[PDB]
């Protein structure tokens, strides 16, 4: 029933949400690739396979200064999204500065970080 | 909309509070005393006239009348919350039988009339509180310890290990070995003092045999503690011999494997293709994991046991004493929590 779940994984592309106050909030597309060190994010990459089905990779990205509610919520939302996608996503934990090559490769300009972030829900 | 209550049904202490807080506001002993009934600290206050029972002594509820008294005390005496007006998240032990879960659900819906509830596995909540969906949780509490492999959010029940060896055994073992110095702690009240000595002074040796050798060469090991009556007790190698029983349960006369061996055996019950992710995410949870030195010692011991091409990481979060509760607070705060719970109406018509 959550509106962002209903939008998740419908078309090939890249969807990024930030944990804000115990909710999953879309990131403005202009900010893609620039992550607040103070925050946690959930990223769904959807790929079209030639056979016609969609392939899903879920990454949760943890900033070095994100609060425990944010990192915890990002992990939980990742599990819940995977369940909504019928378990067909692969889950990946991404820590600031140690992200996988696959994750980095989603961003043509590479990954960048920014001071600050949204306030903790705790 | 409504705020959930979060109740972690600990073998030693209940941790309770409201969703969205960073720590439980209520922590009290999981004890019921009868000559009606007294719960928690007031029941200890009145040891002298009550018979005390631990209704969840090893993490599984065994006496439902006493457990209901604990839950009533939680809602009414601790939180001052109407349970019939709040969703409730309740925790359960790894490997809790489904029949026991069903009985707690019946009590919540039909004795407390909670409007909605969710039951979560303690170790899973702790893993989430660490910001992970995959890992193995070593949870060591008061009356029970478990190792719980979790993959992509879900515990793997064929690989969970239970140890009847946790903090209460360590308190009792410290009480025993202090007899070498002439102390005779034996009463309930004295056991609570020894528990505090354990928490203040004990630590885990990186290498037990070497620590025994270094400690006997000087009195640098000895550290002191002020008893309630003002006398000072001095403790030496008991500081690290007490929690050494986690690794060497033979010190307690138990044939069980230690916590390093148990962790290793749980990981090995999982298929080879996920073990790397478990070895790289060993997450400690619970009060009995709070000893200084534990992460370093576990790292050394599991590294020795595991294949040398594995990459062992032991994570010891600073707030791990209450990580179960904290994970429950996060989960029950999410905008999606409403879609996870079971409602009383549904239960009453098809439960
Ligand atoms: N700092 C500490 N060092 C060692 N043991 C501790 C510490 N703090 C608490 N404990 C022990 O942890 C146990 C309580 O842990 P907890 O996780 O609350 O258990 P449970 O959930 O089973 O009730 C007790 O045996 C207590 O003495
Ligand atoms: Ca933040
Ligand atoms: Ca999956
Ligand atoms: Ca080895
Ligand atoms: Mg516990």
């Amino acid at each position: 029933e959550h509106p962002e779940f209903l939008k998740a994984g419908k078309e090939p592309g890249l969807q990024i949400w930030r944990v804000e106050k115990f909710d999953l909030v879309p990131v403005p597309p202009n900010l893609y690739g620039d992550f607040f060190t103070g925050d946690a994010y959930v990223i769904l990459k959807t790929v079209q396979l030639r056979n016609g089905n969609l392939q899903y990779d879920l990454h949760y990205w943890l900033g070095n200064e994100c609060s425990q509610d944010e990192s915890g919520a990002a992990a939980i939302f990742t599990v819940q999204l995977d369940d909504y996608l019928n378990g067909r996503a692969v889950q990946h934990r991404e820590v600031q500065g140690f992200e996988s090559s696959t994750f980095s490769g989603y961003f043509k300009s590479g990954l960048k970080y920014k001071k600050g972030g949204v306030a903790s829900g705790f | 909309d409504v705020q959930a209550l979060v109740v972690d049904n600990g073998s030693g202490n209940v941790k309770a509070g409201v969703a969205g807080d960073d720590a439980p506001r209520s922590v009290f002993p999981s004890i019921v005393g009868r000559p009606d009934a007294f719960v928690g600290d007031e029941a200890q206050t009145k040891r002298g006239i009550l018979t005390l029972k631990y209704p969840i002594e090893h993490g599984i509820v065994t006496n439902w009348d006493d457990m209901e008294k604990i839950w009533h005390h939680t809602f009414y005496n601790e939180l001052r919350a109407a349970p019939e007006e709040h969703p409730v998240l309740l925790t359960e032990a790894p490997l809790n039988p489904k029949g026991n879960r069903e009985r707690m659900t019946q009590i919540m819906f039909e004795s407390f009339n909670v409007p909605a509830m969710y039951v979560a596995i303690q170790a899973v909540l702790s893993l989430y509180s660490s910001g992970r969906t995959t890992g193995i949780v070593l949870d060591s509490g008061d009356g029970v310890s478990h190792t719980v492999p979790i993959y992509e959010g879900y515990a793997l029940p064929h690989a969970i290990m239970r140890l009847d060896l946790a903090g209460r055994d360590l308190t009792e073992y410290l009480m025993k070995i202090l007899h070498e110095r002439g102390y005779g702690f034996s009463t309930s009240a004295e056991k609570e003092i020894v528990r505090d000595i354990k928490e203040k002074l004990c630590y885990i040796a990186l290498n037990f045999d070497e620590e025994m050798k270094t400690s006997e060469q000087s009195s640098d090991i000895e550290k002191s503690y002020e008893l309630p009556d003002g006398n000072i007790i001095t403790v030496g190698n008991e500081r690290f011999r007490c929690p050494e029983a986690l690794f060497q349960p033979s010190f307690l006369g138990k044939e069980a494997a230690g916590i390093h061996t148990t962790t290793f055996n749980s990981i090995k019950k999982c298929d080879v293709d996920i073990r790397k992710d478990l070895y790289g995410n060993i997450v400690l949870s619970g009060g009995t994991t709070m000893y200084e030195g534990i992460g370093e010692r576990l790292t050394r011991d599991i590294t020795t046991l595991a294949p040398s091409t594995m990459k062992i990481k032991v994570v010891a979060p600073p707030e791990r004493k209450y990580s179960v509760w904290i994970g429950g607070s996060i989960l029950s705060s999410l905008s999606t929590f409403q879609q996870m719970w079971i409602t009383k109406e549904e239960y009453d018509e098809s439960g």
